[PDB]
């Protein structure tokens, strides 16, 4: 959240590992940018 | 002199030049405390 832009990058990508954040390298794309405005102090995710 | 507050309005097609119906629109803006999220638009032109 930068002077009242929020923005997200993001990335997908494929793998094969069973347990820890795989290493190695990949960069995140921009994706979207909102001019929300708001107080981000926290966040929460959301499961289904 | 207790009133009720409201006055319906009156229009018939017979009226004269004042007693008619207008409507109106106010483009009110209240301005420059925040992000943007309006301009007017950007007209372009060919690429040479
Ligand atoms: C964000 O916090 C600042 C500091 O209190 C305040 O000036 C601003 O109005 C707040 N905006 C919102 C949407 O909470």
């Amino acid at each position: 959240n930068i002077d009242g832009y929020f923005k997200i990058y993001s990335k997908h990508t494929p793998i094969n590992l069973v347990r820890d954040l795989p290493q190695g390298f990949s960069a995140l794309e921009p994706l979207v940018d909102l001019p929300i405005g708001i107080n981000i102090t926290r966040f929460q995710t959301l499961l289904a | 002199n207790c009133y009720f507050p409201l006055q319906s309005y009156g229009f018939q097609p017979t009226y004269g030049v004042g007693y008619q119906p207008y409507r109106v629109v106010v483009l009110s803006f209240e301005l420059l405390h925040a992000p943007a999220t309006v301009c007017g638009p950007k007209k372009s032109t060919n690429l040479v």
